């Protein structure tokens, strides 16, 4: 697991 | 209990990639898009009982029977225009899937080119342009029909972009085109370029091209041989004076706003520099900078950021408040209420929740952010935040002391920046709901269950157990605008390892009733510092417990002081 984005 | 949560949702998903749109019209429809950075695979997921629960939809992905072969999503597009309606790009075949009705019906499509690059019309919901990165021509695509179909209307481009509303009529658009010198000229048509009396030429050969509201950007090449230019109101282009005896390298548009620009300009030594128009005075030396070329470019960051940027923040909701970092060797924050009229010193807080700092000693308050974070390997830090939805209310992360240290923590400002208290000992992901009402706080690092969250501007913090069982956590977010009272929490059970989980909580009962006139106060950033030279904001006074609601209109005036 890495990141979470918006968008 | 004072908080609830709403909802626990573990997608059996182990992409490492995770992006999340909220529909956010009142519509409890939330888009996820699971996949891997940047693509092997995808999961798209849809929620329509805001987050409650989620419905795998990746199945309804596909190319038809006789081509039963899995999908993989690229990334996927909202309208600006319409929330119903989305596009999702396959990343390796010419082919798309449209929805009108929130993900409840896809349609497969074919496309001529591969869908690298989509941009849709934030009026003209049907109306949207398309770009095949890995082609050799660089063909530019459109569509009326919302995707269904397309037409060609440029090769060898190199950006492009929508007109600006009002400024340019409607159907305008903008492009850089690739020149043979390898530098581009940049057009400017109405017809989509089917017509040369509506395609205008707007600058020649030019090294890079930034639309900016009224103002239009880009940086010309004079090569001389004895050993930028700037619209306004879509004015033509003309060069702009800079007082320097330095010669200037690269240039950076930092803020852009009617009357007053703030550009970087990065000298051949490596400094940096911070100017402001109206033709341009110096504010401020030696700034955080980075460009790819670069004035940063020996170290770590190249391999986390291709697009330059400046450690240069301005608080969102205002006029006139900016944030920097300054680099010797060594940072160190500075902030000013004038748009860089003046600039000073991050007076240190007055406490712990105490501590001695002064300025005369050599020590202020130093905020991390975007670029000295992932010096300090700070990867999934948190930059400065501060949005309009809460004017003056900042939370960062940073250190007391000469310099930023490697040890960090949570500060909070009510004060534009003015006035900061010491929020949170370690580094925490932080975010704000009910126009900066309620301010919600998760520890990074070890798992926690504990959500730390504030009512009075972080004045007093209260845990929240939101999970039974410990979970890593990889984000604590808003739907944006922050009126909500709803937060998510994302992060992954422990092993079995990294599976995703969506853990929606509701903190309503926390702020408890609806605020009156009586919880209000008229507050502008010239109380602050000053009185001086204005807007007026109504503010929920730091100590009321209770909720403006979800449809508070913020109520500014603006005044000739
Ligand atoms: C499935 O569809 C895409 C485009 O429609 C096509 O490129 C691909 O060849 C098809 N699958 C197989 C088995 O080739
Ligand atoms: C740069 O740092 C040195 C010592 O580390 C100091 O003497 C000098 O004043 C600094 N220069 C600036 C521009 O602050
Ligand atoms: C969240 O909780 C509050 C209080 O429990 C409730 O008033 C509100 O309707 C809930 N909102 C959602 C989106 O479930
Ligand atoms: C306030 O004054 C400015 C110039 O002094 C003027 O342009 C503006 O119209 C005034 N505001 C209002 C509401 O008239």
């Amino acid at each position: 697991a890495a990141a979470a984005a918006a968008a | 209990e004072p908080i609830k949560v709403y909802g626990q949702v573990s997608l059996n998903d182990s992409h490492n990639q995770m992006v999340v749109h909220w529909a956010g019209e009142k519509s409890n429809v939330i888009v996820a898009l699971a996949r891997d950075s940047l693509p092997k695979s995808s999961d798209v997921y849809v929620s329509y009982d805001y987050g409650k629960s989620f419905k795998k939809i990746s199945d309804k992905l596909n190319f038809g029977l006789g081509n039963r072969s899995e999908a993989v999503i690229a990334q996927f597009y909202h309208s600006p225009a319409d929330n119903k309606r989305y596009i999702f790009a396959d990343a390796y075949a010419q082919y798309l899937w449209i929805t009108f009705d929130f993900c409840n019906t896809l349609q497969g499509f074919s496309i001529p080119f591969r869908a690298a690059d989509l941009l849709l019309h934030s009026k003209a919901s049907n109306l949207l342009l398309g770009f095949d990165r890995s082609h050799p021509n660089k063909q530019l695509w459109k569509s009326d029909d919302f995707g269904q179909t397309w037409i060609m209307i440029q090769e060898h481009v190199k950006s492009f972009s929508w007109g600006i509303d009002p400024y340019d009529k409607p159907n305008t658009i903008y492009i850089e085109r690739h020149e043979p010198s390898g530098y581009s000229t940049v057009f400017r048509s109405t017809d989509f370029f089917q017509s040369r009396e509506n395609q205008e030429v707007i600058l020649e050969e030019v090294r890079d091209f930034q639309l900016r509201d009224k103002y239009m950007f880009a940086t010309k090449v004079v090569h001389l041989l004895g050993s930028l230019w700037v619209s306004f109101g879509r004015k033509p282009m003309r060069a702009a004076q800079f007082v320097t005896r330095h010669p200037i390298n690269e240039y950076y548009i930092a803020d852009a706003s009617e009357d007053q620009v703030f550009v970087c300009v990065s000298h051949s030594n490596n400094r940096t520099n911070l100017y402001i128009s109206e033709k341009f005075s110096l504010s401020l030396e030696n700034v955080l900078y980075y460009s790819p070329g670069g004035a940063g470019s020996d170290t770590l960051v190249r391999y986390f950021a291709n697009e330059p940027f400046a450690d240069f923040h301005r608080v969102e909701g205002l006029q006139g408040v900016y944030i920097a970092t300054l680099i010797n060797g060594n940072m160190r924050s500075v902030i000013t209420f004038d748009k860089g009229g003046t600039w000073e010193f991050l007076q240190a807080p007055a406490f712990t929740g105490k501590i001695n700092c002064e300025l005369s000693q050599g020590c202020s308050l130093h905020l991390a952010q975007r670029l000295s974070q992932l010096l300090n390997l700070q990867l999934r830090r948190m930059p400065i935040l501060s949005k309009e939805s809460a004017p003056g209310l900042i939370i960062a992360t940073g250190s007391v002391g000469k310099n930023l240290a490697s040890k960090t923590n949570v500060y909070i400002s009510s004060s534009a920046g003015a006035r900061w208290r010491e929020a949170l000992p370690g580094p925490h992901y932080y975010t704000w709901g009910d126009h900066g009402g309620i301010i919600t706080a998760i520890a990074q690092g070890m798992e926690t269950n504990e959500l730390k969250y504030s009512t009075n501007e972080g004045e007093t913090w209260k845990t929240f157990i939101f999970s039974e069982k410990p979970v890593f956590v990889y984000g604590l977010l808003t739907e944006p605008g922050e009126k909500s009272t709803v937060f998510t929490i994302f992060g992954s059970n422990k092993e079995n390892v990294h599976s995703w989980l969506i853990l929606q909580v509701n903190a309503t009962d926390a702020l408890g009733v609806p605020c009156t006139e009586n919880d209000y106060k008229l507050w502008s950033p010239s109380d602050e510092r000053g009185n001086e030279c204005k807007t007026v904001f109504k503010r929920r006074t730091p100590h009321a417990t209770c909720f403006n609601g979800e449809d508070f209109d913020r109520p500014v005036v603006v005044s000739n002081c």
